[PDB]
C-alpha cells in the first residue's frame, strides 16, 4: 500500500488489475497536509504522468475518481432512466472543467459530471446519456449548464463520498475550488476524471512528495482468470441453505459502496421473447428499491466481458419431475410469490419474481441477487447478514 | 529537472544529406503526458560547453544494408504528437521519412525522424521509448527482410537491430498416462515470432487479422 | 540519505555525481519545525560552506535550488524564446535578493528569477537570455524589476514545486519572507 | 485546530468520530436488532435500556449536524 | 451538552452476523491497525464463584458473577 | 562540538588555537529556544 498513497485496483489477491466501467478511488493519507482550516497545497498526482486533481474531505484526506473514458461512455448508454444503473451522469469535454467544477481539468480526455441537461443543445451542454461505441468526448459545459440542471447527484456508479472541506477564511471549497461541496446529492461532488486507457496494458498512479515518490501500477485487461463460485458443502440434506460465493474483479464498479447485482437465470424458459439477462442496482444493500432494471445482455461483449457477467441456474437437471432448488426472500432482496395460488407452493421457483420490474423479471425467469462483502472486496454472496441464503433446496427433494 | 518527468526530442536521420540539415537534440518539445510543452530550440553547437562528453547525440540508421526495404520505422505513442505529413496513397505507414512534428516543421519536418524519450521517474535517470500502454516510438516494418538490420546510437556506441524468425514447438502434455474422457490436459506453444510485444502478454485471437497463425484440430 | 536531509544528486547508481546544467534540489524533513502556523527558524544548510536558503512549502518541508554558476548562463543563452528549452529565467546579481525576492541572498554568485523584463535597461534590470560563454553576473534587480514583468513564471527547468506556506499571524511566505508565493 | 476527522471502518463502514476535551476521538457502535429488541424492553424514557429514538441513516444531516449514511 | 443533550452521545447501528468476526479498522499514514471481535452468545466465560466451602453463623457471602453479556 | 554549542576556533587540524586579530563566532543551535515568534 506504499505508505501515504493508497488505490483500490492495489489487491494483490487479483494482481493489481483492472477491468470494464469500474471507478478507481486515489486517496492520499499524510499528517503533512491533514489539517482543514489553512490553505495547503494540492498534493501531486499523476496517472500515467497525466495530472490528477485531488479534492480535500472533512477526514482531512485527499480524493481523486477515475476511469476508462470508452467504458464509461459505453456503460452509460445502457442506464436510459437517470440514477439508475450504471449512471456517470453526463459526460463533458476536458475544457469544460474551469466553468462547470471551477478548476481546470485540461490533462484528462474528460469529465463525468451529477447533473442532467435542461437545454439540449448540439454544442454548449454536454451528453446525457453517452455513446454505444464511444470514442472523443467534444461537447463542452458552462457555467449556465449547471444552473439550469433540474436533478443533482445523477452519478450511480459511486455513492458514498467523503464530505468536501468547507470554505473557511483562506480555504475554498475542498480546498481547490469545487462551486457546490454538497456530496453525493450536488452537482460537483463526486465527479469521474475520463483517461484513454491501453487494453493489456499498465496504468501507473504516481504521487510526489519530499524525500521520494510513490507508485502503484495497474493492469487493464480481461479478469475472467480471477472469477470462481463456491459452495459451502459438497453434499445438501433436504431443507438446507445453499450459501453461494462469487469473486470477481469486473463486479465491484463502486469502491465506496457495497455493490448489488440481479439475474435471470432461468435456462430452461424457452418464451421466444425470454433471454437471460443482468441488471445492476436493482436494490441496495440493506434491501431497498434502489433504482431501476436495466438490460445488460446485448452490451456485456462492449465492457471487457469474457464468459464472466452471466449466472445461469437449472432447478431439476436429471428432468426427474421433482425440482431440487427453490429461491426465496431475504434481506437483501424483496423478492415476491407472484402466483400466491394455493394449487401451487413455495417449492416452486417459477412462482416468485420482482413485483415492481415484472417485464423481465416476473413470474418464471428466476431472479438471483447477490450482495459485496465489504466495499471495496470483490468478494459477493448469496447469504445475508442473519444467514438466509436466497437459493435453498427443496423440502420433498430426491 | 530534479522534480518533474523530462522529456527529450531528437532528429536521428544519418542520410538525410541536405546542407542545411544536421543531427541535433531539443529539450521539453513535449510533455510526459504528451502535450505541446514548448517550441524546439537548437542545442547542437552548445552540447561541448555543457560538458557533453559523446554522451547527448541519438543517430539512426533505418537501412543499414541499403536493401530497398527500410527495416525500422517510427509511431506515434502516449508521450509524443507525430503526424505523417506525407498523406499520399502512394507511401505508407513504413516510410520512416513522411513522419515529422507539424508545430516545429523548419528542423523536424518531413525526413529527419524524430524520436522521443521520456523520463522514467521524476529523478530517475532512466528513459525510454514506450510509454505507459507498451507502445514504443520505434516498430519493424511489416515487410521487413530476415537477415537485414537497423543501427541505432547513443554515447557513441551502435547496436543493431536485426530481424529474423524462430523455429516453433507444440506438445500436448498428457496429466497422467491416458488421456481420458472429461479431462483438461495442457497444449503448450513455442514460438517468438508471435511475441511482438516484450512489455504485453499476447493471446491468439482468430478475429485478430494480425495474429497470423492459430492452432487447429 | 541520512536522517533528515535530502539531496537529489545522492544516487548509489551514479556513485553520487552531477553534470551539466542541472539544477540540484535539497529538501530538509524534520519534526522539529515542521509545523506551519508557528515561525520556526529557518535550518542552516550551506553547500561548499555558503549557505542556502530554504522556503518552508505544505507539506512543512524547506526546499532550495542550486546550479553551477556558468553552466546555468551557458544553457540558458540556448533558450531564445522565454519558457521555452532550458531557461532559468532571469540572471539578477547576489545584492538583487532583497529587493527582488524580499530576503538576503548575498553569500551566492547569482540568483535566477522566473520574470520577464519589460524595460531593458543597462544597470538595473537583469539579464533576459544569459551569456554563451558565462563569467560573472554583475546586472542588478530591484523592486520595480518584478512590478513591470508581463509574464511571470519563466523558469522551465523547475516545474513541479510544492506551494510555499502562506502568510497567517507571525508567520510570512515561506517562513521567510518570499514577496510572492 | 481543525484537524482531520480520523478514518475508521467497522466491517468496512465507516465510524463517525468526535473530539473531546481530552484530545481523543470517539465513537459508539451496537448491533441494529439487538439494540432495538432492548429498546422495546424501556417503557419508560431515561431508565433500564433505553437507546433513546431510533432514526433513519439519512436522518444524519439534519439531526446530528454530519452525514451518517454508510450506517444502519 | 454531553450526557444531558439530544446529540452527544449517540450510537451508530450496524447490521452485524451472530458467529461471525467484527471488523474495526484505522487507516493512517505508514499502516493500517485492525481490531477484530466475535459476535456470539458467551455463557461459555460466564460463572459464579463464592469467597469460601464452609460458613459459620454471621459469615458475609460473598458472591462473585463473571459474564461479558451484563457489561452493557 | 558538544550537542548546542558551536565555536569557529573548534579545529581538530590546528588543536583548537586561535591568534591574532582574528574574529570567533559561537553560535548556540537548540530546538527548545529555535522559535523566532
Amino acid at each position: 500500500a506504499n505508505a501515504n498513497l493508497f488505490v483500490s485496483a492495489e489487491n494483490s489477491q487479483f494482481d493489481n488489475y483492472m477491468s470494464g466501467p469500474q471507478v478507481i478511488e486515489v486517496v492520499v493519507i499524510d499528517s503533512d497536509i491533514n489539517d482543514t482550516d489553512e490553505a495547503k497545497g494540492e498534493p501531486d498526482v499523476t496517472v500515467n504522468g497525466k495530472v490528477l486533481r485531488m479534492v480535500q474531505a472533512v477526514d482531512g484526506n485527499w480524493y481523486g475518481y477515475f476511469a476508462d473514458r470508452d467504458q464509461a461512455q459505453i456503460a452509460d448508454s445502457t442506464a436510459t432512466t437517470a440514477d439508475s444503473g450504471l449512471d456517470f451522469g453526463v459526460f463533458c469535454a476536458s475544457s469544460s472543467g474551469t466553468a462547470a467544477l471551477g478548476f481546470s481539468t485540461t490533462e484528462t480526455d474528460g469529465i463525468a459530471i451529477p447533473i442532467t441537461i435542461a437545454n439540449a443543445t448540439a454544442t454548449g451542454n454536454g451528453t446525457q446519456t453517452g455513446s454505444s461505441s464511444g470514442g472523443a468526448i467534444t461537447t463542452t459545459c458552462a457555467a449556465n449548464t449547471l444552473d439550469a440542471s433540474t436533478a443533482n447527484g445523477t452519478i450511480n456508479v459511486v455513492r458514498e463520498a467523503k464530505d468536501p472541506v468547507a470554505a473557511s477564511g483562506s480555504v475554498s471549497v475542498g480546498q481547490i475550488g469545487l462551486k457546490n461541496g454538497t456530496a453525493n446529492s450536488g452537482p460537483n461532488w463526486p465527479f469521474i476524471q475520463l483517461y484513454e486507457l491501453n487494453p493489456t496494458g499498465n496504468v501507473v498512479v504516481q504521487y510526489n512528495k519530499g524525500g521520494g515518490v510513490q507508485s502503484t501500477t495497474l493492469t487493464f485487461d480481461t479478469v475472467d482468470q480471477f472469477a470462481e463460485l463456491s459452495l459451502d458443502r459438497t453434499v445438501f440434506p433436504r431443507v438446507s441453505q445453499v450459501h453461494a460465493t462469487i469473486t470477481d474483479l469486473w463486479l465491484n464498479i463502486d469502491p465506496t459502496d457495497e455493490d448489488s447485482w440481479t439475474f435471470a437465470t432461468n435456462t430452461k424458459n424457452t418464451t421466444s421473447s425470454f433471454n437471460v439477462d443482468t441488471f445492476y442496482q436493482v436494490f441496495d444493500e440493506n434491501g431497498a428499491s434502489g433504482g431501476s432494471a436495466l438490460t445488460l445482455r446485448t452490451t456485456l461483449s462492449s465492457l471487457m466481458c469474457e464468459d464472466n457477467c452471466v449466472l445461469t441456474l437449472d432447478v431439476d437437471a436429471q428432468s426427474s419431475g421433482t425440482p431440487v432448488v427453490t429461491i426465496q426472500d431475504n434481506g437483501d432482496s424483496i423478492l415476491t410469490q407472484l402466483n400466491a395460488s394455493s394449487n401451487t407452493n413455495a417449492n416452486n421457483a417459477s412462482a416468485f419474481g420482482i413485483s415492481t420490474e415484472t417485464a423481465k423479471l416476473g413470474t418464471g425467469s428466476i431472479p438471483v441477487t447477490i450482495t459485496e462483502q465489504g466495499p471495496n472486496s470483490g468478494v459477493f454472496g448469496t447469504y445475508d447478514e442473519s444467514d438466509k441464503s436466497v437459493l435453498k433446496i427443496t423440502d420433498n427433494a430426491k | 529537472d530534479p522534480t518533474d518527468e523530462d522529456s527529450w526530442t531528437f532528429a536521428t536521420n544519418t542520410k538525410n544529406t541536405t546542407s542545411s540539415f544536421n543531427v541535433d537534440t531539443f529539450y521539453q518539445v513535449f510533455d510526459e503526458n504528451g502535450a505541446s510543452g514548448g517550441s524546439a530550440l537548437t542545442l547542437r553547437t552548445t552540447l561541448s560547453s555543457l560538458m557533453c562528453e559523446d554522451n547527448c547525440v541519438l543517430t539512426l540508421d533505418v537501412d543499414a544494408q541499403s536493401s530497398g526495404t527500410p527495416v525500422v520505422t517510427i509511431q506515434d505513442n502516449g508521450d509524443s504528437i507525430l503526424t505523417q505529413l506525407n498523406a499520399s496513397s502512394n507511401t505508407n505507414a513504413n516510410n520512416a521519412s513522411a513522419f515529422g512534428i507539424s508545430t516545429e516543421t523548419a528542423k523536424l519536418g518531413t525526413g529527419s525522424i524524430p524520436v522521443t524519450i521520456t523520463e522514467q521517474g521524476p529523478n530517475s535517470g532512466v528513459f525510454g521509448t514506450y510509454d505507459e500502454s507498451d507502445k514504443s516510438v520505434l516498430k519493424i516494418t511489416d515487410n521487413a527482410k530476415r537477415g537485414t538490420s537497423a543501427s541505432l546510437d547513443y554515447n557513441e556506441t551502435p547496436q543493431t537491430i536485426l530481424v529474423g524468425f524462430s523455429f516453433a514447438s507444440i506438445d500436448i502434455q498428457p496429466v497422467t498416462d491416458e488421456w481420458t474422457s472429461g479431462q483438461e490436459i495442457p497444449v503448450v506453444i513455442v514460438d517468438a515470432d508471435q511475441n511482438k510485444n516484450s512489455r504485453a502478454d499476447e493471446d491468439l485471437d482468430l478475429n485478430n487479422p494480425d495474429v497470423t497463425l492459430i492452432p487447429a484440430l
